């Protein structure tokens, strides 16, 4: 599967199939988008400005 | 018109000093983008397919 | 020797020479003083009465200095001539060059217009006047009296001369007395520059409680590999600065303290481990969240850098 889906996009991705891990897999990076909604209005702000 | 100062130098230094400061900051923000969405987008599969 | 003895500790003289609105007055009485002081041994016996006519000396060059003489719209600022008090004062302060230990400590006093006598060498058009500054700064430097380094390291803290010196080094003058004098400065200035094996020093400032924006404190120079230094505890040696960066707000340490935190991880991208046992992030953005925005911009270039070359 690897050697062959690698042509087009190989994303690599699988749950955890017991699906309590989900909660972790949601908020580690729930966190980190929240924390990079940042950059992007401080670092426009202070450019323009 | 007289002579204006030869401070033309501390421009040259500091104006160097904040361009560069800019290119570093400019093309920091941008590729955030790129490693973040592709998580952004799994984040549907962490919406089902259980 | 002995006239002078009265002929100093008079004061109807220097009661003349008190005055500041009249210009031939003490003009003419330093020059003769200069001019006798061919004689090098009375600057010596008037060297304790100093603070009664050196700060008269160094009144005139303090106007001088932000005072545009050469800008004309100075209406008569000196006769035609006249500005050759300048010339004539710098004269006697280069007599004065052959007792390094007279120069030793005066200069503990009033080292401030000293240095920003530094503007000189680029302010004056005349040959002379920049000529005389760079000289006497210079001479003052010797290797033969004590303390003839950290003259330099002040000089460097305060004014940061280094961009004046080579901004003067690409604009020479055609005169070989002053291509050594910038020569020997250049040279003497930037050698000792790079005395930071800063192990000992960061030492003594971790030892300190006390940060501020310094090479000492930032010169990559060396970081090109020192984590060796950042090894002596677990890399807990700035988990102490972290800390006090908690404790208190002070801007200076405050900003500095996370200021090289990301040069730090920049050293080692394996740090990501350590980065995560700071955790800091939410203090990251809170210092985006507080006054002194360049402190402010400070801690986004720490946070950002990180981030991107944790993931880069």
């Amino acid at each position: 599967i690897r050697k062959i889906a690698e042509s087009l996009d190989a994303n690599l991705y699988d749950v955890d199939s017991s699906n309590e891990g989900r909660s972790q897999q949601l908020a580690k990076v729930n966190k980190n988008l929240s924390d990079l909604y940042t950059v992007l209005k401080t670092t426009s702000t202070t450019l323009e400005s | 018109v007289p002579p204006s100062g030869s401070v033309i130098d501390d421009y040259v230094r500091n104006a160097s000093y904040l361009e560069e400061r800019l290119i570093q900051m400019e093309d920091a923000t941008d590729q955030i983008e790129v490693q973040k969405n592709d998580l952004e987008q799994y984040r549907f599969i962490l919406q089902s397919g259980d | 020797v002995k006239l002078v003895e009265k002929l100093l500790k008079n004061n109807n003289l220097i009661n003349i020479l008190q005055n500041i609105e009249q210009m031939d007055t003490c003009y003419v009485c330093i020059r003769l003083l200069q001019e006798l002081a061919v004689i090098p041994e009375y600057r010596d016996v008037i060297w304790l009465h100093e603070k009664k006519f050196m700060p008269t000396l160094f009144k005139i060059l303090q106007r001088a200095t932000d005072s545009q003489l050469a800008t004309r719209i100075v209406a008569t600022n000196s006769n035609h001539l006249g500005i050759q008090l300048q010339y004539h004062s710098l004269l006697l302060i280069w007599l004065l060059t052959f007792n390094p230990v007279f120069a030793n400590e005066l200069v503990q006093k009033y080292l401030s217009d000293f240095l920003d006598l530094l503007k000189l060498v680029k302010i004056t058009i005349k040959e002379k006047v920049s000529r005389l500054c760079i000289s006497i700064i210079l001479q003052c430097c010797s290797t033969r009296v004590k303390q003839h380094k950290k003259v330099i390291k002040q000089l460097l803290l305060l004014g940061n001369a280094l961009p004046t010196v080579q901004s003067l080094s690409e604009r020479k003058y055609s005169d070989e007395e002053l291509r050594q004098d910038i020569s020997n400065l250049k040279e003497i200035l930037e050698n000792e520059y790079q005395e930071l094996t800063s192990f000992d020093e960061y030492s003594s400032e971790l030892k300190s409680g006390r940060l501020e924006w310094s090479p000492v404190h930032k010169s990559e120079k060396f970081w090109r590999e020192n984590a060796v230094r950042l090894n002596e505890k677990n890399y807990e040696l700035l988990k102490i600065l972290t800390k006090l960066l908690e404790v208190s707000d002070d801007p200076q340490v405050l900003a500095v303290a996370a200021h090289d935190v990301g040069e730090y991880v920049r050293h080692y991208p394996r740090g990501k481990r350590v980065i995560e046992q700071l955790g800091g992030k939410q203090l990251v953005m809170n210092h985006m969240h507080h006054e002194d925005q360049q402190v402010r911009y400070n801690a986004l270039l720490a946070v950002q850098k990180l981030m991107v070359h944790n993931w880069e």
